[PDB]
């Protein structure tokens, strides 16, 4: 839980903070909680959906790392980071919205979902990020 | 003989030094690093006088001052131009200063009214020459005979006046303001020895000399891992841990005061026969040295665990007596040490004649490949109390995984840190010694029984041993600073279960425990090669990273990591194989820059326009637009055909050029008369003759391009005309309008104002850095026969 | 009052960006400005309160720096930061209500509480942080 | 476009960030963006105005570096900043209300004014900052 609203708040601020142009000082931090993301999720394999019509998807991390050694972002760089931010913003989504269908009485404040009991494991726990909201 | 030849197939792959106790020296030779202090401003520019012209005339009676940059060694091209600043950069990295002490270069200033003083050499040479010529005004000489430092004896902070250019400013406010230099009082030295002798009995430290508040140190870089090299770099990670074997094994005490082994063989060659039908009956025997065997057992068990390398069992299987003392070992010492496959043959032997056979039970096979160890199948097999409380024990005896102050470190039960578990090694190897050995004969069977009685008569002397040993490895083990990273090493250094034999049957009741000089000794050699490990780190990065900012792409960073293994100083660097030494690199290309080394990095990155283009060699592009355009007026060259933009031009790079070869269009531009400029960073010609200006040179110098098919000559010319230094009298008397072909892009310098340079400094008074912190610590022990464990019960309890 | 609003932007930084499991990188800049406030308000004493049924609470700072020296941040560095993150909070409360809680008619954009006007030195200057709100 | 708000982004952060008492290590990374905002700009000359009632002006750039040196920022550091400052801001309310004020029946989605028609190149791309709003 802690650590889903980790993975939305670095894909937000790689939308925004990664433009071609900018210098490299600006994302020199970013990058650094970017690449951590990537090696935390690799090989892992998630399943979400199932109930009512939501359809069932099956996701699979296998990616690269982000380049550390340019002083200015070119358009190499920039086209090659949205086809990887755009992997996970549509899983972050199928994910949230298996969350927001699913409901218990016993103990209600309780991840349901089978992807979000998942990621509650100590595995993925230094993906986390600041918490502002 | 082919055994040697598959040894040194896989030896040639490792940056081991091929003396393995040639280490101890190149460990102990790593010192802590110099606090540096400069004597000098760091000056790059000078002021200096320049003669000027007026408009349309010649030199008047009078100079200006200038900024110009000494020493001028700016080479041409792109390329050679920003990989000069990567050399600067490296001159700025290897003589930064640790702290400032300006009282120290201070100099009297001889035209003040008062006793008043500037802050080195140089700028009371700057300002002497100031106040002598006629041409500054006023306020200014009438100041510098009244600028005053004000000393301010207590609070240690002084000011002076200094002269300096604002580049030279940067660089030199960054040094004062940003200095490693921190206090000292008796709370950090108390808070800098380890935890276990900080809350110790049998040592006794206190404080027995006071420290002003002028004292101070550095902290020496303490921080982890960064790139792992416990994963991955197999080749690279044995040669770590024979370092560390090497180092503990010299610091571990020698034993003392143990049993005579005149009298000891002759006990055991008479209580076990050795005429009942044995091959060997002399080379059984090998365990009568106790100086060389029983220490140097002591010594290799302790050193291999504290250094974390692996160990393989070297016995011969028909000698039983070494093998008997060999469950005293697998009792003692986790099996995550060993081989696997050198574990399992040493547990098998142990099973095959003596578990099984005590029990009249079938021999087993193994079909050497399940996770389960010959005593982990030995133990639901045989329902005997006595003997599978011990199976049980043996085969879950591992390390224990966990973290102190930030090191993760390796540790055992309770049962092994008193001699608890030697009472059921007792009771279970007596259990055996009454098992009758049905089909076994009564001769051989008779000479194993009373054999096991030898060690298991010994309860109260290997209780205390093992009570010993636990106790030396937890009291070394406080002066570690990395991790105690397990994983199974390359190569092995080897135990001989003699060694064991002639531990176990020789020992007293003396206790050895080490001193404080050598446990300060010990941690100071863990901390100088942990700070130099950091250092070095940041250093490759920070040189990776500039490297590659500022545009170097032949600068082949194999070089970099090579003299990055170099200056750890244990590392054979010819034997590294070439996969590590690639996976190495993008692993130093992957971490942040240290923000000492990235704030001058941009404190030079933002200069290096203006520090080229006040270079006297080169200068910066050409135009050529084939029309009459007029020559400029200038203060400083008279008339000069001086370009100071580039515009309505098409701007060619001169480097990119050149790396592409293919040129199909500077062959046209040139051949059809296109107006073009030429970007690059060329060196240049002055002229001054009006002749050599007619006669239309200028345009003539650039048909070696094309023939020659090379950039590397280019060479234009400056027309710098004036009526002293050549014949001047063809602009003078005539009319006509000065007119050239090309512009030589250049840029004009700028002049000494006083009151945009001079700045005033502040540092402090006077202070003392001290390396070596444990030397205010005075350091005596417990005599020895009074020493106590964890629990606060004396070890060795023989007496 | 300018380093009033610079002590509750770093305390609320403080807990949303100190958590648990987090790069160090992330939280490099903050540790700076956290152990530069400690540095600044070591040695000095406060009194707020006094008014109406406001109870008078003394205040007494001697606290330790935070460590700088871990790549992900663990359990303990976070236990040891919120007890400190904690008495400055509540500090921060009996100021506030100190100063909403007077007024005057002479020149009332000038502080009125004894504690704000203490705050008001040159040798508190160093404790500002941005504004932006 | 995207320069323009970029432009107005580090102008906004410059008189919030940059201020008296504060350590240097809070705005390393915004003097790096302001900083090459000033290369960029340096040598360019802009007209804005000249519809309606709204008067032309000539804007022109030629200004120096920040000082990359201290440790604390002190009060002549801040003020040879905001006579900076100042100027950029009054730039950019002038090609603001130039742009709010045309409009086109072709394609309106493109820049309108002369400034933001020049701006628009691949020489100004280098200012880009990062895009939240």
């Amino acid at each position: 839980m802690d650590v889903l609203y980790s993975l939305s708040k670095t894909l937000k601020d790689a939308r925004d903070k990664i433009v071609e142009g900018t210098l490299y000082s600006n994302v020199s931090d970013l990058i650094q909680q970017f690449n951590q993301m990537i090696i935390t999720m690799n090989g892992n394999e998630f399943q979400t959906g199932g109930i009512g019509n939501l359809p069932i998807r099956n996701w699979n991390f296998n990616f690269g790392l982000l380049g550390t050694t340019l002083l200015n972002l070119d358009a190499n760089y920039v086209e090659t980071a949205r086809n990887t931010i755009d992997y996970f913003v549509d899983f972050v989504d199928n994910v949230c919205m298996d969350e927001m269908v699913r409901e218990s009485q016993r103990n209600g404040i309780a991840p349901q979902s089978d992807s979000l009991r998942k990621l509650s494991a100590i595995k993925f726990k230094r993906i986390n990020f600041d918490n502002s909201s | 003989h082919q055994k040697e030849v598959q040894y040194e197939i896989l030896q040639k792959t490792i940056p081991t030094f091929e003396p393995k106790e040639s280490i101890l020296k190149k460990l102990e030779d790593i010192k802590p690093e110099q606090a540096k202090k400069q004597t000098k401003l760091f000056r790059i520019f000078e002021p200096k006088q320049l003669p000027i012209y007026r408009a349309n005339g010649e030199r008047e009676l009078r100079n200006r001052w200038y900024w110009k940059l000494k020493r001028d060694t700016l080479p041409d091209g792109d390329y050679d131009v920003r990989e000069y600043f990567l050399n600067l950069y490296d001159q700025v990295l290897m003589e930064m200063p640790d702290y400032l002490l300006l009282k120290d270069m201070a100099v009297e200033n001889k035209n003040s009214r008062d006793a008043g003083k500037v802050v080195d050499s140089e700028t009371a040479a700057i300002c002497d020459a100031i106040f002598q010529d006629e041409e500054t005004e006023g306020a200014v000489r009438r100041f510098i005979a009244e600028m005053r430092q004000r000393v301010q004896a207590d609070r240690n902070v002084v000011n002076y006046p200094s002269i300096l250019h604002p580049i030279d400013h940067a660089f030199n406010e960054y040094f004062l303001q940003h200095q490693l230099v921190e206090p000292l009082n008796n709370d950090i030295i108390f808070n800098y020895i380890p935890e276990r002798i900080r809350n110790d009995v049998n040592y006794i430290l206190n404080m027995d000399r006071n420290l002003p508040s002028t004292a101070r140190y550095i902290r020496p870089n303490l921080l982890q891992d960064r790139l792992n090299l416990h994963d991955n770099f197999e080749s690279l990670w044995d040669t770590i841990t024979t370092s560390n074997y090497i180092l503990a094994r010299s610091v571990v005490p020698d034993l003392k005061e143990l049993v005579s082994t005149e009298a000891q063989i002759q006990k055991m060659s008479q209580d076990l026969q050795l005429e009942a039908l044995t091959i060997q009956s002399e080379t059984q025997f090998l365990t009568g040295i106790n100086s060389q065997a029983a220490n140097d057992c002591f010594k290799t068990l302790i050193a291999a665990m504290l250094s974390q390398r692996t160990m393989s069992l070297d016995f011969v299987t028909t000698n039983y007596m070494s093998l008997i003392s060999g469950m005293w070992l697998l009792t003692v010492i986790p099996n995550d040490m060993f081989i696997r496959e050198s574990l399992v043959a040493c547990q098998l032997a142990i099973i095959n004649t003596i578990v099984y056979p005590a029990f009249g039970m079938q021999r087993m096979h193994y079909r050497n490949g399940d996770p389960q160890t010959p005593f982990q199948i030995a133990e639901q097999q045989i329902q005997n109390f006595q003997v599978a409380n011990w199976l049980h024990f043996v085969n879950y005896n591992q390390f224990r995984q966990v973290v102190i102050d930030g090191v993760l470190n390796q540790v055992l039960n309770d049962n092994i840190r008193n001699g608890h578990v030697v009472n059921q090694l007792m009771e279970a190897l007596m259990q055996l010694s009454r098992q009758q050995f049905p089909t076994m004969p009564v001769d051989y069977k008779r000479s194993i029984q009373r054999g096991i009685l030898l060690l298991s008569n010994r309860l109260g002397q290997l209780v205390d041993l093992t009570r010993l040993l636990s106790y030396n490895y937890e009291t070394l083990m406080a002066c570690i600073t990395m991790n105690m990273q397990h994983v199974q090493t390359l190569t092995t250094e080897k135990l001989q279960l003699t060694s064991v034999t002639s531990l176990c049957m020789l020992i007293g009741n003396a206790t050895v425990i080490p001193s404080p000089q050598t446990l300060f000794h010990y941690y100071n050699v863990n901390v100088n090669f942990h700070s130099n490990y950091n250092e070095r780190i940041n250093d490759a990065v920070a040189i990776i990273t500039a490297a590659n900012r500022l545009n170097l792409y032949q600068k082949k960073m194999k070089s970099i990591v090579e003299d990055f293994l170099k200056r750890l100083q244990i590392f054979d660097v010819a034997r590294v194989p070439d996969d590590q030494m690639y996976r190495l690199r993008d692993r130093l290309r992957l971490l942040p820059v240290e923000i000492r080394r990235l704030d001058i990095f941009n404190l030079i990155a933002m200069n290096m326009e203006q520090i080229e283009r006040a270079s006297d060699k080169i200068a910066q592009g050409v135009i050529i637009a084939y029309r009459d355009m007029q020559l400029e007026r200038d203060e400083m060259y008279g008339y000069v055909n001086i370009a100071r933009n580039l515009d309505g031009f098409q701007q060619i790079n001169l480097e990119e050029l050149m790396r592409s070869g293919d040129y199909a269009q500077i062959t046209n531009m040139l051949l059809n008369n296109q107006p073009v400029a030429l970007v690059g960073a060329l060196p240049f010609i002055t002229d001054s003759s009006v002749i050599s200006l007619i006669a239309k040179l200028d345009a003539t110098v650039f048909a070696q391009i094309v023939k020659l098919r090379k950039v590397d000559t280019l060479k234009p010319i400056l027309y710098k005309i004036n009526s002293d230094s050549n014949d001047f009298y063809l602009v003078a008397n005539y009319d006509w309008i000065p007119t050239s072909t090309t512009k030589v892009y250049k840029q004009v310098p700028q002049q000494f104002d006083f009151r945009a340079s001079m700045h005033m400094l502040t540092s402090n008074l006077t202070f003392t850095v001290y390396s070596d912190l444990l030397a205010f610590v005075s350091a005596d022990t417990v005599e020895p026969i009074n020493a106590v464990a964890f629990d606060n019960m004396r070890i060795m309890n023989e007496l």
